[PDB]
């Protein structure tokens, strides 16, 4: 599927930055970021909240937040982009979200695409998912897909300047 | 019959192609100006 | 592809103070710092915050960016909430103006070299001493496109060449190795609404009667002063001499009696008497 002239930011993913909050044991982050049945769920009630992170900014077009279609699946998604810190279930709540999205039947399906505002995501470097409620209000929501689709931000990485023209020693 | 003709002329049709054969066949340009203006260009701007 | 004369470097309230700082601080040496913002869009580099370097036996070289303190003061400020890139870099030239030497173009191709729109910030803090702020910013023109092409940014708007290049620039490679880039100030309100505050003015001095000793004499020296100049004005306007009159007002003409150092006067005096005797009423009405 995908948008003409973007792709997936499954190889911007920093495995280093990604954490999630309330995920059961059996079934962890890393299941939901894979093509297959393996999904995530969260242990202690239907509140999640997935944060991830990309190794240079990124730009954020559309979001595939697919779920088990039984109901444990997204209903209610907060969005926030560049957090600072680690996020607290009763502070994301209070916090205005970059785009509330309140997913429909039709998004959770395997071929759901949801569109998110452009304009708002051009320099994003670590978007947070606040699942609010499953469609089926059970106790454990379940994100059987989740990955984001955008283009990759050219980043600076002065990590690897080196001087590439001149002589050392020189001044001014 | 009359009233595809009145749909025509409202539409612009016949319209448009008078106003092109008008233009068309009294364009007269002094070419000689824009001549000119060519061999008086070497900056892209007044290229433009 | 070419770079519009359009492209406009945002340089942000507080990156203009902390660059003009860190400039004032070297003097009589150079200072250099790495600029962070982002590369919105091609017409576009927008800086936000700009971070100085430690001074080094260097200069403003390659080698003046201490690798380990860049890495750790981006590092540091990610945490804050500033994830911004290295737009660029800036580097006080004191006493000369805003222009690129060798080293400065060597370090700025090396800039380049990891992104293509890495623009590169001159400020002068002995220069900018008054309501002008010399500042420039500057990108290497690949001398290669100089025969390749032609000029190396395509002029598609007007937004540029309502500028002017400088003698100074022009001379050390302004559009032959350099070329400018028009600096917009990216300036907001609540930054604009505490600026004002430098000297706002306390409502105390709105409501202070001056002192009347110093007053009475100021009004005494100036009605003094404005007597000598009514003589000189009486001299002037009897004399009314006809010989081409309208040559006369011109042939005279020096900043003197007939109105300058007249009612200029008037308008010192009454407005001094007039805001002295409207805030004494003031105050006999509000205290008491």
């Amino acid at each position: 599927d995908i948008p003409k002239g973007y792709m997936d930011l499954m190889p911007f993913i920093n495995k280093a930055g990604c954490e999630c909050l309330n995920e059961s044991d059996e079934h962890g982050f890393d299941n939901c970021l894979r093509k297959d049945t393996t999904f995530l769920e969260s242990d202690c009630d239907e509140q999640l909240l997935i944060t991830v992170a990309f190794n240079q900014p990124v730009k954020l077009y559309s979001m595939k937040f697919q779920g088990p279609d039984n109901g444990q699946g997204p209903k209610y998604v907060k969005i926030f982009i560049n957090l600072p810190r680690s996020m607290d279930f009763e502070e994301a709540e209070r916090s205005e979200p970059t785009q509330a999205l309140e997913l429909t039947e039709d998004d959770i399906k395997e071929d759901g695409i949801v569109p998110l505002r452009y304009v708002k995501f051009q320099n994003v470097n670590s978007v947070t998912i606040f699942v609010q409620s499953n469609q089926g209000e059970e106790e454990t929501t379940r994100i059987s897909y989740f990955t984001f689709i955008g283009t990759p931000v050219q980043a600076t990485n002065m990590n690897d300047f080196k001087r590439v023209v001149g002589k050392k020693g020189e001044s001014h | 019959d009359q009233t595809l003709k009145m749909i025509k002329i409202l539409s612009g049709e016949m319209a448009i192609e008078l106003h092109l054969q008008f233009l068309i066949r009294n364009n007269n340009t002094d070419l000689m100006i824009l001549k000119n203006t060519k061999d008086a260009v070497r900056n892209s701007v007044c290229h433009t | 592809p070419a770079v519009d004369t359009a492209e406009q470097v945002y340089i942000s309230s507080l990156a203009l103070l902390k660059m003009l700082k860190h400039g004032r601080a070297g003097v009589p040496m150079e200072v250099m710092g790495l600029m962070l913002g982002e590369f919105v869009d091609d017409y576009t580099v927008r800086v936000i915050d700009v971070f100085a370097m430690p001074q080094s036996g260097t200069g403003v070289s390659v080698e003046a960016v201490d690798p380990v303190f860049q890495a750790k003061m981006l590092d540091m400020l990610k945490q804050t909430g500033r994830p911004e890139m290295v737009v660029g870099w800036y580097h006080s030239h004191p006493g000369f103006g805003c222009w690129l030497s060798g080293v400065d173009i060597n370090t700025q191709q090396s800039f380049e070299a990891l992104s293509e729109r890495a623009v590169a910030v001159v400020v002068d803090p002995i220069q900018s001493v008054k309501g002008k702020v010399v500042i420039d910013a500057f990108r290497l023109i690949n001398a290669n496109m100089m025969v390749l092409g032609h000029e190396p940014r395509q002029t598609t708007s007007n937004l540029g060449h309502l500028n002017k290049p400088s003698i100074q620039a022009l001379i050390h490679g302004l559009n032959r190795h350099y070329y400018s880039i028009t600096i917009n100030y990216r300036k907001n309100e609540l930054e604009q609404k505490m600026l004002l505050n430098l000297h706002k003015k306390s409502w105390m001095e709105g409501l202070t009667l001056q002192d009347y000793s110093e007053h009475c004499k100021h009004n005494e020296s100036v009605v003094k002063e404005m007597l000598e100049l009514a003589k000189n004005y009486n001299k002037a306007v009897e004399e009314e001499d006809k010989m081409t009159p309208e040559q006369l007002a011109i042939k005279n003409v020096g900043k003197q009696d007939p109105k300058r150092h007249l009612e200029e006067h008037v308008d010192v005096l009454m407005t001094s008497n007039i805001v002295q005797c409207l805030a004494a009423m003031l105050d006999t009405v509000v205290f008491k």
